[PDB]
């Protein structure tokens, strides 16, 4: 295989040599020479996603390597993976960019930041109180929904076979 | 045989109503799943791992790989998308007040927790206790799960502003500004869109708020006393870790191969056998990537569905009131709370349940000088010598005066009408 | 605006893109042109090769059918969707929250686009608003007084009833109250006048 080898607090039987998963996968051994018990853990993998705004805009990118510590690899530490190349911001923005794990990313270079819900608002809320509308505003508003698709026929001859 | 009911037969006459006297205020559950665990899944990796000779041989077989992982792209941002339209329905972020005294009514087992580090409900924090190396294992063969991308406190503090909307602004903050209205005065109005008199609610305005405390505390009880409670969205979770299991365990199939380790295959056969046994095991395990992928997308669409129908639900029912039958509760529905609960949403449907109902006897239209009277908003019963008006939801007797009723026609057309007295203010 | 008609023909094209990208594929074959495999061997073998192409493309055909009927799901989905909004907001007024729009639901306009229907809700939304002091109930000559209609406001000194969406005072009378019980039980009666119509009519 393939392994970091950590110690080991798994108390093998004398008789036992590997050791194996719920889902049937190794996750410990005993070496052969010294009777000593380790934890095969695979090396870190991770996936490389590239965080940029348009081409039109900027040609600077960010790289988010999702599942791996950043000790393992402008460097930030998110629950989605480790992020080099954006600068954390302690302001809260709406989401421009989803990172995940409540960060988002931006472009103003490129930030990133937990995201804001909304704005606040408290409700002046008392027992004897009522809000009354004095105006209104009449407000069209676009739905789009899609009806029907491309129709497509193929002739399983002649594609997979043709003449 | 089993038996679909108890019987019941309604003693139905041509001049006899039931009229309530009385009324439940009954809170009820409604737990819908919301997204999924977002995975993505290394083709490369999984297939063939470490091996290049198995990775030069995957590549004959095209662009499979990257349907997969485009289609299992498209259900990771579907979920997200799914979280945003059950949840993200309201762009101000609404808070109670510090004094939470609402005219009797009870919020402590919905609102949020100050005590609590997770700044959730007593009734959240039950829901997300309730529902529970596999993960490492998962990890470990080149599938990740992806983390949600609204947080479990972020989504609580959604259903927090959203709460403190229908409590403080009744419906008006999902129908523009948040207006305040006192509670009592929001319930009378929400008591007139069931057809039932303010004065109702106003009279009966303290038993109201004991039912629907004691309600409350019932429903906290009951799903703090079932297991099954909960059972949808662990079904969820239950059939995701499985299908990785599953995926996983398809790792240790021959699939009609001498061993299910490459490193074995080429450590013991020439390159012609060893790229068909190589070719045995990449065919497998497409095909059980595939299957995984095939079942995730069918899954996703359900969980569409379901999403879909929460959004809906928030929107009809915690936003406004319903007049849909059974769309937001069994029963004449008042209002809805809404609870974030680990992959999906809990809705405690507040309905109005008719009790204690009476006989009387009933009349179509009341004729008086010869002309026929009918009621404007209510129905015409006797207790057995006196004729009186009531709302047709909750026995209140007024005396059938020209105000309550309108006059059409004269007393030869209508069928069943009765000889009494109108009164004229 | 128009991302997701746009996205829906860009699925289809993409799918019908790779199902022809798949023909390129060898599949585990001497060659991916079943031409050059008949040409160059023979039947015994070229039996085999040809046995590749076709589980190949096969599998290929049967994936891109798969994700059609899924697609064709979720289209007749949105499709049912669409249906439901033109008969419940084009064709009539609808009191569902959100279903026809952001705000109180007046009309609906329908238009055609590329592979779907974009619906322009026509909605009130409420404005300007203003606070006043409010009571449940109103008590007059010890009767309890509730609003027909409306609720009761107060600017400060006057009490009035209006509507309930829109600011409109009116002088509290009993045309437009009604009386249930006296004042003892209702929890935050306020003491006000009720006026009578017939007063100054028998009055005069
Ligand atoms: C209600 O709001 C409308 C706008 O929606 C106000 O109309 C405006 O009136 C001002 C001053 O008279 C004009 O300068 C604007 O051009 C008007 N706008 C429009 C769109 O016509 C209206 O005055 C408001 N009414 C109240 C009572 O507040
Ligand atoms: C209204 O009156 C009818 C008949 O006077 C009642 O129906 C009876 O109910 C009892 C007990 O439920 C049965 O044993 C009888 O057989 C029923 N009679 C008929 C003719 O169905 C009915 O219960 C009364 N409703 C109320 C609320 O008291
Ligand atoms: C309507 O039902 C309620 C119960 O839901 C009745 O309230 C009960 O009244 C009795 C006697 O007055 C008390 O002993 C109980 O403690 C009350 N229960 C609750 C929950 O408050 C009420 O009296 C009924 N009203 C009518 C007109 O029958
Ligand atoms: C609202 O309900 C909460 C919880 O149901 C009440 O808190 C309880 O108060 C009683 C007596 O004060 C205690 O014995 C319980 O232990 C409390 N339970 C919890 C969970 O706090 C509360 O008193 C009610 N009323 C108000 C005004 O908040
Ligand atoms: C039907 O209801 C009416 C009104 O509640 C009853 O009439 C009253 O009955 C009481 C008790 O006998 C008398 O003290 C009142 O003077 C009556 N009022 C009037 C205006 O007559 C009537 O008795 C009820 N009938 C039945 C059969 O229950
Ligand atoms: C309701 O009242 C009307 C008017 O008093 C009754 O009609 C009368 O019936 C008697 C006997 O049948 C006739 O002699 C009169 O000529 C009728 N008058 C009119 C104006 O029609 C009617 O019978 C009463 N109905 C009931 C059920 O008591
Ligand atoms: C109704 O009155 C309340 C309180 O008198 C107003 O709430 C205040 O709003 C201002 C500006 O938004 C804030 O600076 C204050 O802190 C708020 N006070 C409280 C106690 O909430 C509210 O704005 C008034 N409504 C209208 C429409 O004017
Ligand atoms: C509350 O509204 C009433 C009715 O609009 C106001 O009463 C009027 O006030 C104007 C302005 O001074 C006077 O010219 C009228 O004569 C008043 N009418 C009556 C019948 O008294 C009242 O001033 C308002 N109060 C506040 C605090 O705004
Ligand atoms: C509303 O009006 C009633 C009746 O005019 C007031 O009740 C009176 O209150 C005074 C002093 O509190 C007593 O001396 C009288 O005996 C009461 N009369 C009755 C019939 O109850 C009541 O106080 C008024 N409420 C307010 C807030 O002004
Ligand atoms: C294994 O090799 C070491 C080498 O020093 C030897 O001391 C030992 O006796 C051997 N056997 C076991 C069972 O460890
Ligand atoms: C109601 O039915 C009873 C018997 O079934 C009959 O005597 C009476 O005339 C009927 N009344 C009406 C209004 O149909
Ligand atoms: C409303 O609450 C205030 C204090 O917050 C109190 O003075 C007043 O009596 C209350 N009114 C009602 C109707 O409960």
């Amino acid at each position: 295989g393939t392994g970091v080898l950590t110690e080991s607090n798994k108390k093998f039987l004398p008789f036992q040599q590997f050791g194996r998963d719920i889902a049937d996968t190794t996750d410990a051994v005993r070496d052969p020479q010294t009777l000593e018990i380790l934890d095969i853990t695979p090396c870190s993998f991770g996936g490389v996603s590239v965080i940029t705004p348009g081409t039109n805009t900027s040609n600077q990118v960010a790289v988010l390597y999702q599942g791996v510590n950043c000790t393992e690899v402008n460097v930030f530490q998110t629950r989605a993976g480790c992020l080099i190349g954006a600068e954390y911001v302690n302001n809260s923005y709406e989401c421009d960019i989803p990172i995940g794990a409540g960060i988002c990313a931006s472009y103003q270079s490129i930030i990133a930041y937990t995201m804001s819900l909304g704005a606040e608002n408290s409700v002046a809320y008392s027992n004897n109180s009522i809000a009354i509308p004095t105006n209104f505003t009449i407000s069209v508003t676009t739905e789009i929904l899609p009806v029907s698709m491309t129709k497509t026929s193929v002739d399983c001859t002649m594609y997979i076979c043709g003449d | 045989t089993m038996s679909l009911g108890a019987e019941n037969s309604v003693a139905y006459s041509n001049n006899s109503i039931a009229i309530p006297t009385n009324f439940t205020i009954s809170v009820t559950t409604e737990i819908l799943p919301v997204s999924m665990t977002k995975t993505s899944v290394d083709c490369t990796m999984y297939i063939c791992g470490d091996s290049t000779e198995c990775s030069n041989l995957l590549l004959q077989y095209g662009s499979f790989c990257t349907q997969l992982k485009r289609a299992l792209t498209g259900i990771a941002v579907e979920q997200d998308k799914n979280t945003q339209e059950v949840f993200a329905q309201v762009k101000q972020i609404y808070k109670t007040p510090p004094i939470k005294y609402f005219g009797g009514f009870n919020f402590s087992q919905i609102l949020p927790d100050p005590s609590k580090p997770s700044k959730r409900s007593p009734i959240e924090d039950l829901l997300f206790n309730k529902v529970t190396d596999l993960i490492c294992a998962q990890k470990f063969n080149g599938l990740t799960v992806l983390p949600p991308l609204l947080t479990d406190e972020m989504i609580a503090q959604y259903t927090s502003a959203l709460l403190a909307g229908t409590i403080t602004s009744g419906w008006t903050f999902g129908a523009g500004p948040a207006l305040q209205i006192p509670f009592p005065m929001q319930m009378a109005y929400r008591f007139n869109g069931i057809g039932v008199t303010q004065n109702v609610l106003y009279e009966n305005q303290k038993l109201i708020a004991n039912q629907f405390n004691s309600a409350i505390g019932k429903i906290q009880d009951s799903l703090s006393s079932t297991p099954s409670a909960l059972g949808k969205l662990q079904d969820v979770v239950n059939h995701n870790a499985q299908a990785l299991n599953t995926l996983v365990k398809q790792l240790s199939s021959k699939f009609g191969a001498i061993s299910s380790v490459l490193n074995d295959i080429l450590s013991r056969l020439d390159p012609p056998e060893a790229e068909v046994q190589i070719d045995r095991l990449i065919t497998g395990r497409l095909q059980s990537l595939q299957t995984y992928v095939t079942q995730q997308l069918i899954r996703a669409a359900e969980i569409r569905a379901s999403a879909n129908l929460a959004a809906t639900k928030m929107s009809e029912c915690v936003l406004g009131q319903s007049k849909r039958v059974d769309f937001c509760g069994k029963g004449y529905h008042l209002m809805s709370f809404p609870q974030s609960a680990p992959h999906g949403v809990v809705f405690l449907h507040v309905t109005y349940v008719p009790a204690q109902e009476k006989n009387f006897t009933t009349a179509p239209a009341i004729c008086h000088d010869g002309k026929a009277h009918f009621p404007r908003e209510g129905v015409f019963v006797s207790n057995g010598t006196h004729w009186f008006v009531t709302q047709r939801n909750f026995y209140e007797p007024q005396i059938i005066t020209t105000d309550n009723t309108f006059v059409s026609g004269n007393c030869d057309v209508v069928i069943g009408i009765v000889n009494n007295t109108v009164y004229d203010p | 605006a128009l991302g997701k008609l746009q996205d829906v023909v860009n699925h289809n094209a993409q799918a019908l893109n790779t199902l022809v990208k798949q023909l390129s594929s060898k599949f585990g074959a001497i060659s991916s042109v079943l031409n050059d495999i008949l040409s160059r061997l023979d039947p015994p073998e070229a039996e085999v090769q040809i046995d590749r192409l076709i589980t190949g493309r096969l599998q290929s055909l049967q994936t891109y059918v798969t994700q059609q009927l899924i697609r064709a799901a979720e289209i007749r989905a949105s499709a049912n969707l669409a249906a439901t909004k033109m008969s419940e907001c084009v064709l009539g007024q609808s009191k569902r929250v959100d279903f026809c729009g952001k705000g109180y639901h007046l009309m609906s306009f329908p238009q055609s686009a590329p592979h779907g229907v974009v619906f322009l809700h026509v909605t009130y939304v409420p404005a300007q608003e203003k606070n006043f002091t409010t009571a449940p109930a109103i008590c007059h000559d010890g009767k309890a007084h509730f609003p027909r209609e409306g609720v009761f406001v107060s600017n400060g000194t006057h009490w009035f009833v209006t509507q309930r969406n829109f600011y409109e005072p009116q002088i509290i009378t009993t045309d437009n109250t009604f009386v249930s019980g006296n004042c003892d039980v209702v929890i935050g009666i306020v003491n006000n006048t009720v006026y009578d119509p017939l007063q100054p009519e028998l009055d005069s």
